[PDB]
Parts: C-alpha cells; structure tokens; sequence
C-alpha cells in the first residue's frame, strides 16, 4: 500500500476523516492512514520523514508550531466552480498561493508603554523568493499563464517593498509566464466584481488568509475548498478556508467536499491518479445531479447521506 | 442659517464634478455656500512639503470639506497625499457607507454596509526597520486611545444615522496582544452603548461572509489595514469606486468628504465624467451637517436618476454625458 | 524623636551575622531604630515575594537588605527584578568613596551613581526576528528619565553634591539616549544650583580608570549605571565595602549589600559586615537621621584606619565580632 | 613598492598621519600612501580592492557605513604596557577583540507614543560565530592562552546568551586554548582590580566600545593604545580608544604614538618585519628613556618634537 500520516483534529475534523476513508474503502484505495490521535509533538514530524504525505483537519500556535517543524511554506488553495452548485461567480478558475512562515504569525509582540502594543511583522528575502519561484514552478508545472503578486507596497515600502521586489525577480526567469502586480485592497475589490480576471495570485501570510477566505466564498464556502501545503519534501493537504468558524456545526451536519477534494488531490500526489480522479468524478457528479446536498449547500442530508451516496457513486466505477 | 464649506475640486474630472454638485446643491435649495481651496502640497521651510495655509485656515474655520480626486505626485520625497492630511488635520476615522444601488446591477443587491476605519496606526505606522540585510520588521501600532476613539465615533455614527449593530472585526485569534487591545477597548466602549448592538467577528471570517451574503451586516470597525481592505471590498459589492462616497472625521470637528476615485485625466474636459461618487459623499456631508432633509432629496433625487436609467454616462453602462445626468437630478430635486 | 522599624532583610550565607552586626552597631549608638525581620525569598504563588514582606515595606518605608542567594531555577526570575516591580524601585544609588584604612591604586574618589532602574536595554523585551537573528529592545522613555533626573539633582542639593554629570551615548543612539539627555538638561535648567554637564560613556570610562578626582554625580540609563558602578566600586576596593540604596516610590526604600553570600565562612566568625553597614548609613541619610549616620559611620572609618582589627577580606585576622565591637566601642564617643 | 590607503580623519588626524609619514621617511619605509581626504565615496573599496590595507584616522553613520562597506567585522585593540609610562597598573597584556558590525549601532530607533523611544539591539548567529572563531583564530595564531567571552546573558537571555551560545561551540574547535566567560559589569570591576586575570577578551559591539575605552585607561590613555579592523579580506589599522573628545582638542599637542604603533603594526602585516620593528622599537625607547613627553604623558613637548625625536633615533646607528 501506501502510508499517509492523518491528524484528524478537532470539531468535524474527525468526522471529515471518518468520510475521507469510508470512500476510501469504497474505491479500494491503496492507502494506510497513520492515525495520531491527538494534535511529544515529534512523531508526527518522524512519521511524516518516512511517510512524507499528511491529510489533516484543524487543531506562535499549535498549527503553526506543526507548520514550523515541517517547514510547510507554501500553501495553496484552489479556488473552482462546481458545476451542480450556483454561486454569484460560476465557472471560476484560481489559485492562491499564501506564504506562511513569516508575517504577524510568529506573536512578536510587546508592551513599549501602558497602552501601546507593538506588533513585528516580518518580511524576509528568503522565504519570498521561495514562494516566488514557487508560484511560477507551480504555475507551469500545472500550465496556468499568469502570477499576480498581492502587496501593500505603497504604505510599507520595506517589507512589502521587499515582497514585490523579489517577485519581481523570479518574475524574470520565467518569460512564458506573465508576471502582473496589484495592490491589497484593490484586489479584493477586484475579486468580487472580476474575478475571472486572475490565474495564481502569489501573496504573504495575511493577504493569503484575507483572499483564501474571500475567493472560498465566491465558489461555495468553506465546504468545498480544497488546500494543501507543501515544503520541499511534505505534501499536507487540508481545507482552503482556515477561519476559526469554518464548518463548526455538530455532529453529522457538515460537508465533506473540501477534504474530499483535496483527498483526491492528495491521492495524485501519491501518483494513484486512477483514484484521484474516480473519486473527484464521484464528488462532482453527486454535486451536480442534485439529489444529495449538505445544508451548507441548501440540501437537507446529513454528512453521512451525503458521503454514503459518494460511496454508491464510485463504487459503480469501479463496476 | 446657511453655512460655508471648504470646496476643494481638486484634479482632472474634479472640477467638473465639483461643478456638478455645485448645481444640483442649488436646485435643492440647499443652505451650502462654497469656498474653493487647493491642498496641492507646497515645499515648506527646508522643503518639508506642507497643505497651503489658506487651505487649513479655510478647514479649520468651517469645518466641513468637500474634496474630489487628487493627482499622484511625482516627487519622491513628496509625502502622500492622505498622509499629508491626515496628520494635518487628525483626520482619525475613515467612513464608507456601501448601499446597493436600485438601477445599477451587481451580483448583489440587498447591500447597505459602513465600514469604519480607524486611519492612525496599525500597520500604517510608518516605522519599519531593516534588521539586517534580507530582513525587514514592520511595526504594526495599536494603542488604546485611539482603538476607544474609533470605537467612540462608531457608537456615535450607528447613533447618529440610525443603525441597528456594530460589529468589531479583528485578528486577536493571531495578533493577540494588539489585536487584543482593539477589541478590548471596543468591548468597554461598546458597555456604555447598550443602546447599540455589538458583536465581534474574525476579519477572515468577515470576508468569507462577506461575500456569500453581505445583508448580515451593519456598522463595522477595525484597525487600519483591515479598513483600507474590507471597504474597498465592500465598495466591489455595489458598483465600484465611481458610485462610493468617503468622509473622514478628524479632530476640532473637521470633517472632509471625497472621493475615492482617481483623476480620470483622459476624460477631463469631455463631458464624459460621472459625479455620482462626490455627490453621494456631499450627502454624506449634508447628514453630518444635520441637514438631513436636504441630503434626504438630493440622494433620493439620484437614485431615481439612476433608477429610470435614461441617460446614465459612459461608466454606468449608459451612452449619456456629464450635463444630462446632472440636469436630471436637478429636475428631479425639485418635486 | 520617636522610634522606627525597619524592614530588615538579613538574607542568606554571612547575611544574618553581619546584618545582626549592624544591629548591635545601632544599638550602640541609641539609634532610634527597631528591625522586623523578614524573609524576601520568593515563592511560587498561583513566582512573587511573600505578602508579609509586601506589608512591611509597605508600612515601614526603609528597608536593610543583607546578600541573597542566587536560585537555581531556570525558570526562577532575578531576585532583584522583583524586588524592583513590586516596589517601583527606579533609582540605584552607589556613593562609592576611598576608604582610607583600605589602600588602593586611586586615592580621591567620592562618586555617586544614580543609575536609572526601569527601562534601558533591561526593559525585558526581546524577540527572534528569524533563526539566528534577535532583536533587543531598549525602551527610553520620558517619564523615566526626567523622574532619574530629578532624583540625581535632588540627591546633589539634599547630599550638598557640587556637579552632577549626565552620562550617555547619544552619538550611537540618537533619539533614545537623546530624549535622556533632553530630560536632563530640562532638570538642570530648573536646578541652576549644580553645574550641570554631559559625557559620553566611553569618554567617562577611559577617564575614570586614569583619574576619578574629576567626577562627582553621575546620572545614567540603566545599562550604562549597571557597568559604571561596578566599576567605581572597583576604584575603592570592590563589592564588600560599597553601599547601595534602590529608592521606589509610595516612600519605599532598600539598602542593601551588593557582595556575595559567601557561603565557605557562613557560621565562622569572618564575615566583613563593612559593606551592609555603609548601606545603613546610606538608609540613615535618606531617613533625616544624620547625626546618627554621621556618628557610625565615623566610627566605621577609624576602626579600619587603626587596622587593629580587619576581616580576612581587607588585610587582618581579626574577626567579625572583633571587628564589630571595636566600632561598637568608638560610637560610644 | 606596496601601496597603502590613507584616509586621515577628522580631528587632529592629518597631524597624526603626518607623523606616520616622517616616520617612514625616515626609516626610509618602501609604502606610498594613496589618502583619501573623505570628510558615493565606494572609492575607498576600489583602493582597498587593489591595496588591500589602509591607515585610517577618526571618522547608520560614515563609520559604520565603512565598516559595512569593507566588511571590517572585527576590532582588535592591543592593550599593553610602555616600558617608561608609568600607570597604576604595568607589566598588562590584553588583547580587546570586538564585534563591529551589529547591536544597537545602525540606527535601528523609533517613537512607540510620544515620549516613548524603541532602539532595537542586533544579534546574529552568523557574526556571533564569526567574531568567536576570529578570537580563538587569534589565540592561535598568537600564542594566547585564555579567551573570556563578556556579556549580559543573564538580563537579555536571548541575544546576550545568543552570542554566548556561539562563543561556547566554538571554544569546543580549540581545545588547546582555555575559555571563561564573565558578565560585562563584572568584567570592568575586575578589569580594575586586577587586569591580569584576562589573556584575550571577545565582546558584541557595545560592551567592545565600554572595555575598549576603559582598558586603555590602564595602560596609559587614548594617545598610545593602537588597534586594527580586519575583514576576510582587508586590514584597517587606526587607535584603538575612539571615543568621540579622545584627541580631538589641540594642534601640535597630540601623541603620535598610538598611530605611530599601529602603523608598525601595519608594517608587520605587509611582512615589512625590519621596519615595524625599527619604527616600534624607536617609539618605546623614546617614551622609555623620557626625554620627550607629550602632554598625556606628563612631559612638556609637541607632537612636532616628540616625531622629531622618533626620527632622531630611527637614524641613530649606535643603537
């Protein structure tokens, strides 16, 4: 088979991996899930040297102290339309790709005064130039045509200065790729008029939070957004939208798509491309056709109707 | 009586639309007497540039601004144009109210959003540090006179325009110490406003929100950056810059309303400008001014105009010009 | 007119010998003073000092410090950080003064040292900016500083104190040490009694070592005061003779002995209570009660100018209680 | 042959380098000075790419700009008794080496609140290692015994304790040289006391100003104490107490002999070994046999009269 560490974590996190392997199991899935009950924090990082491919729910801070031991500096989120499910944007095609190491995210803050907080925010030109290259690496390796570097270089001329500076850089080894720039909050704006305007965005850790939740929504919302997290070595895929309210609903409530996807996603990773794809067929068609949707996605089945209904699916393609 | 304002038409589409609302304010019989000014920023002692005199005396004495698109300035060490008034004149807390218009068509419709913007610190604090060579620290700034004092006049605008919530919105989940304090001092301000309701929400969360269903939400305040980015979303949802209007509220009661649209400086001239954005923000105004009955007619007397969409201008997808659209609103502010 | 207790703290190793020492001293000299003892060392509460000891100096404002021992916690705080949080403790006061029983290579030195106690580089912030990269941040800050200030020109007027000389390093550090340095000058316009004047640090300590007759008040942020006075204690012999008072605020004050617990002749007869007896002196002063300070510490200086009874540490073999009650003997005057 | 670069300096500099020049004519030195009379001017490292190494007088800020420039990471300033100048501490043999490029020294300050200052102190693992293996390099390459590493790690745990942390690895590379470590304030305590108990001493840059200034007290003042810069690839040879008033009153009234040493010093690099030992040698015996005497040192004489009498000797064949 093939051994894959899984941190199910907390809320629906161990329901959405309850569903990962029952359709899984399903479609006869070459996979061992690894299952480390709980978020000492070392053996993920031992079993994530042999195994090299995470899949985990939710849980500086724990899951950015995961995210330092595993140097998971890149993080991507695809960003597609599900032809069953109508939004105010169908047919849209993005990827965001968030930097997420440096940043607000490492708490360097302090008390200069009595009433004047301090908070660091860190821009480096190594981790940018590794997102850069990576933007564009993934840009052509998976044949989209365009990067936009997000930034607020205007206002921090440094720092943000140093983002786009970089950008700018790698921008130049990649001439079959076209390298734009737009501001922050021009972008946001953009998202919800045009957003059909954009292939990969490449942003740092806070611009990622702000557009991975906001492009999340303009395609169906935390249940169906799929991301993943590389380092040079390990591929961790989890869910696009990381807002602390994500799918905090209770037991048997919540849609599986999201992991679902970025099961499939994971499972082309691990080369079994025969069962990424059943398996993202499956998801689509029973989207599409209609006759079983989560609430979040107006329906009134359960988590487990719906992926029951995914298992039906998929093993009839395996006829 | 009838009260002067400081009319600063500014660059490129400017005037004309200055003009425009200099017209459409007459026809309403509104009390509003104009005093050009012109902020473009002058080399001061040592270079130093600095807003013209007459231009913060005029400010400070009637209070109330009017201000159109501004030209970029070229010079490097030239300061930017906000920043310079800004800290000219306390201008503390930015305002953009975002209402659906009934004649202009988004992917949204049931839209009626003010975000307000604390526009002192946070991360445009203008300390940033190379630390060394490849490395850079930005200080991001909250301090709890300021978060009360945005949380203060967000209270007072909710109050003041008959709002039923406000919403702080944050990243204290990440940001715990400064964040933290905003959301703090919003909480103790938000005690001695029971009358209002008060919620707190995750600025992630907000957009996610945002943008699936932007009914849910009222009256919000942040910090800067969350500010500079969630109003120019907001204003995506209901036609862009061309239909938004600004005001910024700062110190010794000075309040200056513009618009956050650009020069348009191959349309200057031609009467191809859309004046909608500077009008709706002279409503602003007129609201601020307690004039509530004049500002009532001219913004009712608009989306009408925009409404019957006989003759929107070139941006509004409509083939009409800067006079005719004009014209309709006076004739319309006059029944 | 009328009697006082204060806190007395005598510590660990020589601590209670030679604090039980200046007692008798004291009493000697029909000092109106009465102690309470009490016990600074700090305890895991919900790490902080015990509450008796809080209400002590709380009440009784001065307090006599013998040496403490240093925890073996790696977690455990400096003993002086809590000491200086929870009393405010914001002026570090070292008169340092030739002894002349003592011989040393620098013969006319009377400097004090008032070194800031709350902010500089021992402000306690600091962050990883990235692997291998931290940044320490020095806070100066307005307040601070003038309160530093006016303690300094306050301590030359009321200790008839002729100049006092604001040590800095505003050529490196521009804004920072420059707003102490703007502090200062804004207290020395207001206190044209002192000649004021402004030094920098590097130029003080190449000074200093070649001729400390040129010095008298040194005013300073903490860190600069942290170095200069251990090396002006050095001038006249070193931490077992220096007095040391931390002034706070509510009217809070310690007097302590900077050396060591020296722990190998605890119990033995040969502590040198020198050192904590100058700093009751020092708490004496600061109480108004300078006819009695005077006195003991008269009594002090001739019994090592004698030399017929000296501790280990200065050159004898006496011992402690032969040194004490030789001084107990001359305050009887 | 051998071209060296001169950049005199402001203050009484130029005199100082004057006296360096009638000292090498006398002696008949074979070095050409190439001097620049700076106060971009990157002409300095065009002329130190050729040259290599330079005798430099008083000058973030021009100095440590410089220093950045020419990568001078390293101060090394020799604190030794003259045999004839008399001080309450003779026979001492220190040698100060000295961080150069880091801590609170490039400007890094900003306002928090009005009244409210921030300066932020720099360490790094990188010039921490390297001015660490520079010291113990010294002891080597210099027969020195004893490295003592001063900080003030118990205050800032980090940063102090970083630079700690690295002198303590590399003590472990040369287990033939001996390594102590003592906290700053106790150090300048002891260094008073007794100044014997230290072989070589290794500092960040600001304690490196406190001692470098306060061990050439000992010895004599900043009118005879030498030192010198060195990069990887550049040798800067100035005084080694520079604290902003060390010479800068007077005309014809300056002690040459701080400069004059470490221009020998200079000789000895360039392997210039029978003329650094002639002008040295000439110096120690003039201040030696006392007939001269600059004011600094108790004597009456110019700096005009006290070169004079260096140069007298230089050419004295009777020796």
């Amino acid at each position: 088979s093939f051994p894959v560490t899984m941190l199910p974590g907390d809320g629906v996190g161990p329901e959405l991996m309850h569903a990962v392997k029952e359709v899984f199991k399903a479609a006869a899935v070459p996979v061992e899930f690894q299952e480390h009950h709980l978020s000492k924090l070392e053996q993920v990082l031992s079993s994530m040297k042999e195994n090299k491919v995470a899949i985990i729910g939710k849980i500086a801070s724990y899951d950015m102290r995961l995210r330092r031991k595993l140097d998971l500096f890149a993080n991507v989120v695809h960003v597609k339309s599900l032809p069953g499910y109508m939004t105010r944007h169908n047919n849209l095609d993005l990827v965001i790709i968030r930097e997420q190491t440096e940043g607000e995210y490492s708490s360097l803050e302090h008390e200069s005064a009595r009433g004047v907080i301090e908070c660091l925010k860190i821009v480096t030109r190594a981790k940018s130039q590794r997102i850069a290259k990576f933007a564009f690496d993934y840009a052509t390796k998976k044949g989209r045509g365009k990067v936009t570097a997000v930034h607020k270089a205007n206002i921090m001329k440094l720092g943000d200065g140093l983002f786009l500076q970089c950008c700018e850089e790698v921008a130049e080894l990649y001439p079959k790729i076209k390298f734009e720039t737009m501001i922050i909050d021009n972008c946001c704006m953009q998202l919800v008029q045009n957003p059909y305007q954009f292939d990969v965005l490449v942003m740092p850790n806070l611009y990622g939070n702000i557009i991975d939740n906001l492009a999340a929504g303009l395609v169906g919302g935390a249940g169906v957004v799929p991301g993943e997290s590389y380092s040079a070595e390990y591929a961790v895929f989890e869910t696009g939208a990381r807002h602390p309210f994500a799918q905090a609903v209770g037991r048997n409530i919540a849609n599986p798509t999201a992991m679902l996807l970025s099961a499939s996603n994971m499972l082309r990773h691990l080369n079994l491309e025969y069962h990424s794809s059943m398996i993202a067929d499956a998801v689509k068609k029973v989207i599409k056709v209609g006759k079983v949707r989560t609430s979040d996605m107006g329906g009134y089945a359960t988590c487990h109707d719906f992926t029951e209904e995914i298992c039906r699916r998929v093993k009839d393609l395996d006829e | 009586g009838v009260q002067t304002v400081t009319l600063i038409p500014g660059d490129g589409i400017g005037p004309e639309i200055s003009a425009a609302v200099m017209k459409i304010f007459d026809a309403a019989k509104a009390p509003i007497q104009w005093e050009e000014r012109n902020v473009t920023a002058i080399q001061g002692p040592g270079g130093k540039w600095m807003i013209p005199s007459e231009a913060k005396e005029s400010m400070d004495k009637n209070k109330m601004g009017l201000k159109g698109p501004l030209k970029t300035p070229i010079a490097a060490g030239h300061p930017s144009m906000n920043l310079l008034l800004r800290k000219t004149f306390d201008l503390y807390a930015n305002v953009r109210p975002c209402v659906s218009i009934e004649g202009y068509k988004t992917p949204y419709t049931d839209v009626n959003i003010v975000t307000i913007r604390e526009n002192t610190e946070g991360e445009y604090s203008g300390i940033e540090h190379v630390i060394v060579d490849g490395v850079v620290a930005s200080i991001k700034l909250i301090t709890e006179g300021a978060s009360k004092r945005i949380a203060e006049f967000a209270f007072e605008y909710a109050r003041n325009n008959h709002r039923s919530n406000v919403t702080a919105v944050h990243k204290a989940n990440i940001m715990r110490m400064s964040d933290g304090l905003f959301l703090q001092k919003c909480r103790e301000v938000a005690e001695s406003c029971k009358d209002i309701k008060f919620n707190e929400m995750y600025l992630d969360t907000v957009c996610l929100n945002m943008v699936q269903d932007p009914s849910q939400f009222d009256v919000l305040v942040m910090p800067n950056l969350y500010g500079d980015i969630l109003s120019d979303l907001c204003a995506g949802l209901i036609g862009g810059l061309g239909v938004t209007p600004s005001g910024n509220i700062g110190a010794n009661g000075v309040a200056i309303f513009e618009s956050v649209h650009g020069t348009a400086p191959d349309i200057a001239g031609k009467d191809m400008a859309n004046p909608t954005a500077l009008l709706l923000s002279a409503v602003m105004m007129l609201r601020h001014m307690g004039l509530f009955d004049h500002a009532a007619r001219i913004e009712a007397a608009c989306f009408a105009t925009i409404k019957d969409g006989k003759s929107l201008t070139k941006d509004l997808g409509g083939n009409a010009k800067c006079s005719d659209f004009t014209e309709e609103i006076c004739r319309r502010v006059k029944d």
